[PDB]
């Protein structure tokens, strides 16, 4: 009830092949037309890679740059709150790319930042124009 | 298989079972309980045992009883009956034995037998075992039909019937012991050698041969579980489906490489989109980084908008790189996965060139035991016979194998050289023509009750025919023969001063070049204590190089091995002799096949005899006169001298049935 080996047998094929006379040939030859088509899109793509892969040589390396190293601060000095109402009103809700551009403050002391200093700073006022674009 | 149970085996029947043919004879027994039908059984095969035992002499009645025991010898009218059953047709006391009763003094009734093959031979042999007047009818100068060995010298090879297929449940495992045959043993190993001259490697011997065998499966998937049997209205002969399998392989090969280059690629573009991404992202990283640093060289002290704007471009610049790096990570998960696709390439093709001839060499040899091409072999029925095919291995002949017919013929009068021209029957009686083949005036009148025709299929074929039948035989019959197959195939035997082969193969093949010539002298044997070496001319190949001189033939054969062992390693053959099978006239061809749209009934209608028509319109309906043996008649033995004198048996026993009556059914 199966091929004896990795023979492949079933209908569906066999009806194709014995089609006509030349079924067989005529279901092959396009068969190998449509390889050395896509062979031919291969060696294609294949040379339009290599162009922007020597597009991409030297990496981002000259504009890597060092890391700031920092230990979390407990308060704040004056600074810091002017940096981080400007960060939200460019950023807004995204925390973790305000913790960073202030540095010293981690994660978390960015958010009970905002139901604090709050009316006194006026966050809910400056937060709907970075909602406004 | 030993035992009283050894015998059914030996002698073709089941032990535990009883035949369609025993329960016509003994319908009380089949009919009846268990336990006698069992006790029927035993006394069978026994008495097979005893006849098995010692061949060489007739076992009568008297030679059996004495030697069962009861509750066996209980009942004499039953073993009488079952002994009386079995040397009626053939399974015991049958071929060549010393009979202890001389026969009867006066023969009853009269039949005529056409031909001398060995199925002739044994029907009329037997016939005469029965107390009838037999005459043997031969067109040839010799006997033995289509066995025929060429004997010169201490050169025997037989160009007929060569080796006996097994001993187990072989007819002629007994008369082999009836006659002196020495029965030796063929190698299985055969060693291709290709157009070069030189052998195939083994591993691609072993690739080919389990390739070809699988291929056969395939059709038989094709026929069996597919039902592919029909095309344009035609019935499929393996051949095609050999191509169509051939075919869907290939096929798959290509479509399951363009699976592969597809995925390849589709992996590949898949590179596309993210260095692209990569390219302008890179290149805003950049602006962005002079941004950054040109807002750095602001120098202090600053407004906290200026220290904002390079604190923020930083970490632009701190998450942008990450967003190059990761996927700088993840195309370096995509980019180093294309060679390793690469590096598993499906097969480059299905096949190759060269090795299509060493599978044509296969084909070949297909074809040459079948005797005729793939093209016209009925893919559902070719091997129906596969079934009944004996155990242990194939034996060759080596004195030849006509020491057989030979040793039936004695005893028998065979008149020679009389080729019957037409055979004539009706309810009265026959009479059947015939011609002296040698001063062809000469014609002969013989009259009978019967006739027995083992004529080959191939003249039976014959358009004109060479031998009328009055009345024409029936249309069931004639259609029948008309879509059976004969096929042909030829040996050219060579005879040398010594051997420069490798006495150690029996047996050593030659690829042919191409597909169309594969069956042109593939294979060679070794099988002779002379310095005789032959080569087998098969498939299509027989058939055109019968009309060819036998010069060009042995010269072909002495080109090929040449290259082969060498160029003087090889003399030119003291004496060399081509059979060409489908010329004779007494043959027309080598033996039968099941032909594409034939099958294995159409020997079944072969095997049943002609009644004639009532001579007197209103009479009482006649006997049939007109019976059939030779190869062509036994279903699943054909092609076959065991098959042959099957048949010869069975119809002396069918013969004898209707006109001496049958005493055994009481
Ligand atoms: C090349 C070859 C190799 C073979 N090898 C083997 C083998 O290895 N093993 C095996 O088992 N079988 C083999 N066979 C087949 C086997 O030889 C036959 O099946 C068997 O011998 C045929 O016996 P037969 O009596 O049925 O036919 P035949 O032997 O042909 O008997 C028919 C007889 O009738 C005679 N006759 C024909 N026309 C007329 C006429 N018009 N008037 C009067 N008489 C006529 C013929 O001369 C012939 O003698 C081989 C056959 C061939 C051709
Ligand atoms: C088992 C492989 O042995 C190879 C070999 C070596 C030497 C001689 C022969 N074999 C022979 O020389 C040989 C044996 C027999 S029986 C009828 C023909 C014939 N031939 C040519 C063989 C192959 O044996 C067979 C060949 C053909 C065959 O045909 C199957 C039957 C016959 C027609 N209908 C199905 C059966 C076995």
């Amino acid at each position: 009830r199966k091929p004896p080996k990795g023979m492949f047998l079933s209908q569906e094929d066999v009806e194709a092949v014995s089609a006509n006379a030349t079924a067989a040939t005529t279901v092959l030859r396009q068969l190998d037309m449509e390889l050395v088509s896509v062979k031919r899109q291969i060696q294609n793509i294949k040379q339009t890679n290599s162009a922007l892969k020597e597009k991409l040589d030297g990496g981002i390396e000259p504009y890597r740059l060092p890391e700031v190293i920092q230990k979390c601060n407990a308060r704040w000095t004056t600074e810091e709150q002017l940096l981080a109402v400007q960060a939200i009103r460019k950023y807004g809700r995204d925390f973790q790319a305000i913790s960073d551009v202030i540095g010293n403050k981690s994660v978390v002391q960015v958010k009970n930042f905002f139901v604090n200093y709050r009316r006194r700073f006026n966050i809910d006022e400056v937060l709907q124009e970075w909602e406004a674009e | 298989p030993s035992g009283v149970e050894g015998a059914a085996f030996q002698s073709r029947l089941p032990h535990d079972r009883m035949t369609s043919q025993e329960a016509a004879c003994f319908p009380d027994i089949i009919s009846g309980p268990q336990q006698t039908q069992k006790v029927f059984l035993f006394i069978r095969n026994r008495t097979l045992q005893l006849w098995l035992d010692n061949p060489k002499i007739q076992l009568t009645f008297e030679a059996t009883l004495q030697q069962l025991e009861a509750p066996y010898n209980s009942d004499t009218v039953l073993v009488h009956r079952v002994h009386s059953y079995l040397e009626r047709h053939g399974l015991i006391n049958f071929g060549i034995y010393k009979r202890i009763k001389p026969l009867p003094t006066k023969k009853t009734g009269k039949v005529i037998i056409i031909g001398s093959g060995v199925s002739g031979l044994a029907a009329a042999r037997q016939l005469q075992s029965f107390g009838m007047d037999v005459t043997l009818l031969e067109a040839r100068d010799r006997v033995g039909g289509r066995v025929a060995t060429f004997r010169k010298g201490n050169y025997v090879a037989d160009l007929g019937a060569m080796v006996v297929t097994g001993l187990g449940g072989n007819p002629m495992a007994v008369v082999s012991k009836q006659v002196n045959m020495e029965l030796a043993k063929i190698k299985q190993k055969c060693p291709l050698y290709e157009a070069n001259g030189q052998a195939v490697p083994k591993e691609k011997d072993e690739m080919v041969e389990q390739e070809f065998n699988r291929l056969l499966e395939a059709t038989s998937y094709l026929s069996h579980q597919l039902d592919f049997n029909v095309l344009n209205n035609k019935p499929v002969s393996l051949g095609q489906a050999l191509e169509v399998v051939i075919q869907l392989q290939e096929k798959h090969v290509k479509d399951e490489q363009i699976e592969h280059w597809k995925k390849i690629v589709k992996t590949q573009e898949e590179l596309k989109e993210l260095l692209n991404k990569m390219v302008n992202l890179k290149e805003k990283i950049k602006e962005l980084h002079q941004q950054y640093k040109e807002a750095s060289e602001v120098k202090p002290p600053r407004d906290i908008t200026a220290e904002f704007l390079v604190k923020s471009k930083h970490r632009d610049l701190t998450a942008l790189c990450k967003e190059y790096d990761e996927l700088a990570e993840t195309q370096g998960k995509l980019e180093e996965k294309l060679q390793e696709l690469e590096a598993n390439p499906p097969s480059d093709v299905y096949l190759s060139s060269r090795d299509r001839q060493i599978l044509d060499w296969h084909f070949a040899n297909l074809e040459f035991a079948n005797a005729t091409p793939l093209s016209t072999l009925s893919l559902k029925h070719w091997d129906q016979d596969d079934d009944f095919e004996f155990t242990g291995s194939h034996l060759t002949v080596r004195n030849g194998y006509s020491c057989v017919p030979v040793a039936l013929a004695e005893g028998l009068d065979i008149k020679l050289n009389t080729a019957v021209r037409q055979v004539r029957y009706t309810a009265s009686g026959c009479e059947v023509i015939a011609v002296n083949t040698r001063s062809t005036s000469q014609t002969f009148i013989y009259k009978c009750d019967a006739v027995l025709c083992t004529l080959p299929l191939g003249v039976l074929k014959q358009q004109p025919p060479a031998v009328q039948f009055v009345p024409p035989l029936p249309e069931w019959k004639t259609s029948a023969v008309q879509r059976m197959g004969f096929g042909n195939l030829n040996k050219v035997v060579l005879c040398f001063d010594r051997v420069f082969w490798d006495p150690s193969v029996n047996l050593f093949g030659h690829v042919g070049s191409t597909t169309a010539s594969r069956g042109e002298l593939f294979l060679f044997w070794n099988l002779y204590k002379a310095p005789i070496l032959l080569a087998l001319v098969a498939g299509e190949a027989a058939g055109i190089m019968e009309n060819i001189s036998d010069d060009v033939i042995v010269g072909r054969c002495l080109a090929i091995l040449k290259g082969i062992f060498g160029s003087s390693a090889v003399p030119q053959p003291k004496e060399t002799v081509v059979s060409r099978w489908r010329a004779d006239p007494w043959a027309r061809g080598s033996y039968s096949y099941v032909a594409a749209g034939s099958s294995g009934n159409d020997y079944d209608l072969m095997a049943q005899p002609i009644t004639p028509g009532p001579s007197i319109p209103g009479a009482p309906q006649p006997i049939p006169r007109l019976f059939f043996a030779g190869e062509h008649t036994i279903r699943n033995y054909p092609a076959t001298v065991h098959g042959a004198l099957l048949s010869g048996l069975r119809e002396a026993g069918r013969i004898a049935d209707q006109f001496l009556g049958a005493m055994y059914t009481l």
